[PDB]
């Protein structure tokens, strides 16, 4: 899905919906700034059917 | 206004429901599906229809799109009364005995036909007025009446139909109750149109 | 539209079920299942037929395809009257007593036969309207008129025959529940096709 | 059609319980109970049956296969009256009156056999209107009209009949519902065929 | 005050669900959506429009933005008299019988068309009051009477609309319980407008 920004310090989250069965997180930093990344959390709503 | 044609539907729950693996046959089916259910409940002024059908062989065809009758009238020429209905032994008496009224005045169901008693030559023009069934919504005839009267029906019963495939329940039935609730909202609107109109055609022949 | 034919029902069964261990043979025989089923429950306009019959021995054939009657009517030539029924009791009383009425005015059921009182030489014609089974939905008759009124019906039919096979029930009740809803909906609009006759046909001789 | 004979029948039981273990004689067994118990239940037109019987020793004897007696009719040389129904002390009662009634009008039941009042001399035909049981199906009797009608109760009393033997109880009582509803729907379906007889054959000597 | 056009509705809705993804389409489409479902639920004094409607070839045409009707009063040139309704088999009585009354009296709909009984000439005037639909709410028209006199029932079907499109259920019934609850409000506040406006309109020919 399209790339999302985030301000550090400032954005408490990002909103998107993404249904799948297996997911998978990218994260990609640019320069011009120095930034500690250590972990995250992973909001979900009710299962969306098995298929 | 809102969605405006078929192409704007299907973009519409493809966004709403994130399944972007579904096909065109899919939807198509999926809408076909919707449009099939509502033939069966909608019963609105958009849906009428009235028109002048030919008498062949003492009788009236049915139309094909044919799905509640509302009103049968005869020509002028013919005695320009309201047909009523009567069951086949009252044909048969009637017939039988040679009542030999002055007009037109009687009409029963008969297989695929309606029969008219005072027996008419080939060539008596009738006026019909009844219900027909819903435009079909496909590429071939992007838009309808109903899609552009109220695009909440056909977006609701489509992710209902979604919901159905991806082999879902809970969301499944709450989109079925919601569109069940605008199917009843639309069917009130009309029900209420005319204040006066409601009595009538309540009370008619007790005996 | 939708689904038109017999391959279109199969190849959509298929993708709904997620299932590819499903030959044609037990997809033929979900459909026949669900047309079997269907045959005890569906009285509509379609499933009609009126047709002339002959006489032979003082009684008439019933045919193979019937499955509900309707009406009995005489031909002129033999009085033109409307068939009425009377019991075993009735029937042995009059044939007794000489009733010798004008014309055939009375029938009873015997076996697999129709007998009129005022016994008529063999080759008296009748017009019998009744209701007969659907018909047979395979690879020789690829389209049926039920199949292209209501696909819904024929779809969550051979589901539900699917989630049986595969020996799970919960998911069969549910596409069953489905199939039912589909059933009493298609047979309410075909009673509520005409206001005026629903109040007929209801009550009957009562003394 | 869909099932045409037994060996398709156990093919299918086969298939969908998955028990490939079961030897033929278990599923001849299975079709044996169901048509047992189908045999207690039916009464439909095709189970029906009226033959000629003589009277020998001032009785009838009641047929090997009898399950339900709709009607006994006498001849028309020893008077065409249909038989009427009276106890043991009637029956005492007109024996020592000496009632002599111009033909054969009562019967009564004794044992195995039914014992008309006007006692006629041996060679009295009679005509006898009842049902019969349903044929046995077998390896000798591929085919009956049971199976050919309706076979999804064949199937669904053998799957029941199965998942007994398995000692499974909860798949055994949904099977067990599945095909009491067949049953009933059948039975429903020739109970309404036509309306008019309904009401008749209930009311029969009251005072 | 508070909201005064959609920019700030959008606003409003966009900090109150907190979310971020949401377009300018996506609000559109949620705003159309609730102004199509408020259009089938408002009969208000802001919504009601009278107008004087001509008359060709014995009818007059139904407006497009009709939905509910009110009163049709004749012109004084014409009659000056309040039409009443009549069914179709008085409408048939009336003509066939030549009742010729003295100005326009009755009138029925048929199709799309009210039906005047005494058929007058093309361009005879009438006036009609009846109930519209809602103005639309969008970028080309960015205000209506609507907002700007309950802003609180667009906030609340923005905010279910918003909840609806990101597969969330439950927040999406509170909201849609409160948008039902600002409605009913606004409806009973409108009735309560007169009190002795309210004990008539209700009750009309007994008979």
């Amino acid at each position: 899905k399209g790339p999302y920004p985030y301000r550090i310090g400032q954005d408490y989250k990002i909103d998107t919906k993404h249904v799948g069965r297996y997911i998978a997180l990218k994260f990609d930093f640019s320069s011009e700034g120095d930034w500690y990344f250590n972990g995250y959390t992973i909001e979900m709503a009710p299962k969306a059917g098995m298929r | 206004a809102t969605i405006n044609n078929v192409t704007d539907l299907a973009i519409a729950a493809i966004q709403w429901s994130d399944r972007q693996d579904l096909t065109q046959e899919l939807l198509m089916l999926f809408i076909g599906n919707t449009t099939d259910r509502l033939n069966r409940l909608l019963r609105v002024r958009e849906n009428e229809h009235f028109e002048t059908l030919m008498a062949f062989g003492g009788g009236i065809e049915i139309p094909e799109h044919f799905v509640a009758l509302r009103s049968i009238t005869g020509d002028s020429l013919i005695g320009g009364r309201t047909l009523q209905y009567i069951t086949q032994d009252i044909f048969t008496h009637y017939v039988n005995y040679n009542y030999q009224p002055q007009g037109v005045t009687y009409y029963t169901r008969l297989g695929n036909f309606w029969r008219v008693f005072p027996v008419v030559p080939d060539g008596a023009p009738f006026i019909v007025n009844y219900w027909t069934v819903l435009p079909e919504l496909s590429l071939a005839n992007p838009t309808t009446w109903a899609l552009t009267k109220y695009p909440q029906i056909y977006l609701y019963g489509v992710l209902e139909q979604i919901y159905l495939y991806t082999m879902d329940e809970a969301r499944s039935q709450f989109w079925g109750q919601k569109l069940e609730r605008a199917v009843m909202e639309l069917q009130n609107e009309e029900n209420a149109a005319d204040f006066a109109s409601t009595r009538l055609a309540i009370k008619d022949i007790e005996r």
